[PDB]
RNA sequence: GAACAUGGGUGAUAAGGUCCGUGUUCGAAAGGGAAACAGCCCAGACCACCAGCUAAGGUCCCAAAAUAUAUGUUAAGUGGAAAAGGAUGUGGCGUUGCCACAACUAGAGUCGAGUGACACUGCGCCGAAAAUGUACCGGGGCUAAACAUAUUACCGAAGC
RNA sequence: UGGCACCUCGAUGUCGGCUCAUCGCAUCCUGGGGCUGUAGUCGGUCCCAAGGGUUGGGCUGUUCGCCCAUUAAAGCGGUA
């Protein structure tokens, strides 16, 4: 649950979802990638239910760098009410991610262990993904 | 109006033909007989009379179809009852009783008109043995455009 | 590094992306002398730049006239394909 | 027999060939073995 | 593609004739069997049949396979003649022949009774066990597996009547 | 169904009209209106004037001239010529 | 006031939902195509005619006109209805490398002829369960009478 | 359980139970199976299978629900 602390507003606007990429296309902290080939809102929820899980296949063993955070915070009404009486209270955390965009990135275990660990973690992840091998 | 020949009764003559479905694949062999039926092949054809000639075909029982259509394309059939859905009859149908086979796939390009169902009462198909109309001096048709 | 390339043509109406599948990049020497006078290069030539310089060195061009050490300085990488667009030179003087 | 769509070459005994509509695996051992679902 | 060139040898008791779409075995060894072979292009030019009619096509790498060993099958054990032995795990087979009618017995209330065909040889050196010879495999394997499925042997104990040796899942419960 | 709890908003006030109301290169009268706004987005220049503390206007007949002062700040400005 | 196509808010990047903005049609518009279908595509009826050329869409039969020509792609009736995934599917695009790889085996020697990860693909396959009766090609039916291109010929409105 | 307000306010008039049905499969019984932590009887999960079956009572009005005694079994639904 990666969320911040303070914030000027609380309730805000969905976020645009066209175009490819803008930063954070390539990675650096560590020797691989794993890229991003569609569009979603990826929800803070995935990345802890996608985290510990890849380090439960690491056993607390490598190092990893995370290249996504959510920052314009979702909401939502609670019980199937009327329409339109005010906003719902914030209830969530989203971050939109675009086609060439690296999402993690480790260092330094063998890339067995990489692909065999990325495919753990993309099975959480509304978004299709592609392996990257530093390919300069 | 002005000049345009109307053919009408006493002023036509139908005649007589003799296809054979040896090596044909029943739709290529039935949308061809539907044209002579309908009489779409004279200079003189009028679309309120009845124009064209008979078809006689000898062998329903060689008639082969292309795919696996063979197994599938099951005939359906119902009786107005509840559940009178009848399907026992599939695409091997062409053993038991294949005058119908080749009746139905003809009889299924026609018009359903009034002047239409007496149009398909001109086709006589059979199975396999020739047929008894000898004193009508059929023509042998066969070649197919 | 042996690798020559050719002045390609402007004016161009954006119907090269179709003539793009085969194989070719742009290319644009910096340099005085010439100018911004571009060049078109081709990739399976180039699935060997392995050996050819490193990244930081000289390249041939034979570009008709003028045909020196000239430096492709920029990266244009292109998402989504492992292709590549407008990979671009210098001249040495 | 398991059924579920996610067949593969299971265990490192177990080796894939297409069938008419199920691209199940043969091999030595009724502890892997699967057609699709 | 999978097995193209390999022209072998056709010495036979026997000769081939090629003329419809198929072979025919007649020799001393096995007298006058064939199926319908391949519709592809047979030649038989001094003592074989390997003709290479297919390639190119993904069809024509299993036809291959497939027809030039409709013809080899054939030929061989119409020429050949090879049937091997079964097994006799436990205690009570009851194996004995009548013609073209065996018995055993799997304990059962009543002997349930098979009776085969010819053209497969009916060969009984087997009291309580299997053991049988033919022509052609295809006549003597899917009776050779009639045979073997009688009484499914014992997966936990022992009983049964099956084919020349494996092992079977041999399972243990309270 | 039931009485929700309401909305804490819905109040704005009414625009004012602002910017350009005469265009460069066309000819004037003396004494009419070129912008209005708050602050000096556009600073007064030759025979014009600001009124109070907006209204740039102009101050004898001709055509006026949109034009850059210094660096960033900008100047309307009116020429006799007929 | 309504739908359709775009640019946003609100709701659940729910609704044939709801509120504004820019266009067109319906409203107040007949005629041809989408099997039937105010809002989708083509096009605006002053009246007569048993004259001719075209538009969208089409040319085996119902039902006007090619069972046209040249080239590829596809074996499911795909065409003629969904997704994450899954894989000894594939025609095209690059590899990589033994001159062994199918029967060798460590959990070593041969003989004779293709093997594969990876990368972009194009078309397929499985994932795919509903209540009166086949039951979304409109029906008969089709391996071209399907798909992607090229050039042609002709048919087609109350348009000219 | 809700959301929207498109047909009906010069009327589309009623929840259980009784009487009589008909269709489905996401199978309660019977049937054909691979697999079991299936020796056997038994039984657990899965696959195919829709032809016919699928009980009488006590207790509040109960569409629910608990209990008594049986039965090869006392399945879940759609059809204003």
């Amino acid at each position: 649950m990666l969320l911040p602390k303070r914030v000027k507003y609380r309730r805000q606007h969905r976020p645009k979802t066209t175009g490819r990429s803008k930063g954070g296309n390539y990675v650096t902290f560590g020797e691989f990638g794993l890229q991003a080939t569609t569009t979603s809102w990826i929800t803070s929820r995935q990345i802890e239910s996608a985290r510990i899980a890849m380090t439960r296949y690491m056993k607390r063993g490598g190092k990893v760098w995370i290249k996504i955070f959510p920052h314009t915070p979702y909401t939502k009404k609670p019980l199937e009410v009327r329409m339109g009486a005010g906003k719902g209270a914030v209830e969530g955390w989203i971050a939109v991610v675009k086609p060439g965009r690296i999402l993690f990135e480790v260092a330094g275990v063998s890339e067995e262990v990489a692909r065999e660990a990325l495919r753990l973690a993309s099975h959480k992840l509304p978004v299709k993904t592609k392996f990257v091998k530093r390919e300069e | 109006m002005r000049q345009t020949f109307m053919a009408n009764e006493s002023n036509i003559e139908r005649k007589w033909y003799v296809i054979d479905a040896e090596g044909q694949t029943l739709g290529r062999l039935s949308s061809e007989v539907a044209s002579i039926l309908r009489g779409k092949n004279k200079v003189t054809y009028t679309p309120h009379v009845d124009t064209g000639d008979y078809v006689i075909v000898i062998n329903a029982s060689k008639i082969e179809f292309t795919g696996n259509k063979e197994t599938d394309k099951v005939y359906y059939r119902h009786s107005n009852h509840p559940g009178g859905i009848k399907s026992i009859t599939a695409g091997e149908l062409r053993r038991t009783n294949p005058e119908r086979l080749i009746e139905n796939s003809i009889k299924g390009m026609l018009p359903s008109t009034r002047l239409g169902e007496k149009q398909g009462k001109k086709l006589f198909v059979y199975g396999g043995a020739e047929h008894p109309h000898a004193a009508q001096q059929p023509e042998n048709y066969e070649l197919r455009g | 590094s042996l690798k020559s390339i050719i002045r390609q043509g402007k004016q161009t109406r954006s119907d090269l992306k179709q003539l793009r599948k085969s194989g070719k990049v742009p290319a644009v020497v910096y340099g005085y002398g010439t100018k911004n006078v571009s060049v078109k290069v081709d990739e399976v030539e180039f699935i060997k730049v392995i050996r050819e310089v490193g990244r930081n060195g000289v390249i041939e061009l034979g570009v008709g006239s003028k045909t020196i050490k000239v430096m492709v300085a920029d990266y244009q990488f292109d998402p989504l394909k492992n292709q590549i667009t407008h990979i671009d030179f210098l001249a040495i003087n | 027999m398991k059924v579920r769509p996610s067949v593969k070459p299971i265990c490192e005994k177990c080796k894939v060939i297409k069938r008419k509509g199920k691209v199940m695996v043969i091999c030595e051992n009724p502890k892997h073995k699967q057609r699709q679902g | 593609s999978r097995v193209g060139k390999k022209i072998i040898d056709i010495p036979s008791d026997v000769t081939v004739t090629f003329d419809g779409n198929h072979v025919t075995v007649k020799g001393p060894k096995g007298e006058l069997s064939r199926t319908l072979n391949e519709r592809m292009t047979f030649k038989q030019e001094e003592n074989t049949i390997e003709v290479v009619r297919p390639s190119d096509s993904k069809e024509d790498r299993t036809n291959h396979g497939t027809t030039r060993a409709l013809l080899n099958n054939m030929v061989q054990g119409v020429s050949q003649g090879y049937v091997k032995v079964l097994e006799l795990v436990g205690v009570g087979y009851r194996a004995q022949m009548q013609g073209k009618d065996l018995i055993l017995n799997v304990g059962y209330s009543h002997p349930v009774e098979i009776k085969a065909e010819e053209n497969i040889t009916f060969s009984v050196e087997k009291n309580t066990v299997v053991k049988v010879e033919g022509i052609s495999k295809e006549q003597v394997g899917a009776l050779a597996s009639n045979i073997r499925s009688v009484r499914p042997p014992e997966p936990y104990k022992g009983k049964g009547i099956r084919y020349q040796g494996e092992y079977v899942r041999r399972k243990e419960g309270k | 169904k039931k009485g929700v709890s309401s909305t804490k908003n819905g109040r704005d006030s009414e625009s004012k009209r602002l910017g350009a109301k005469r265009a460069d290169g066309q000819f004037v009268t003396g004494g009419s209106i070129l912008y209005r706004q708050r602050g000096t987005k556009i600073y007064p220049g030759e025979n014009v004037g600001r009124g109070g503390d907006d209204t740039l206007f102009a101050k004898i007949d001709g055509v006026v001239k949109f034009e850059r002062k210094g660096r960033d700040k900008k100047q309307v400005s009116v020429y006799a010529v007929a």
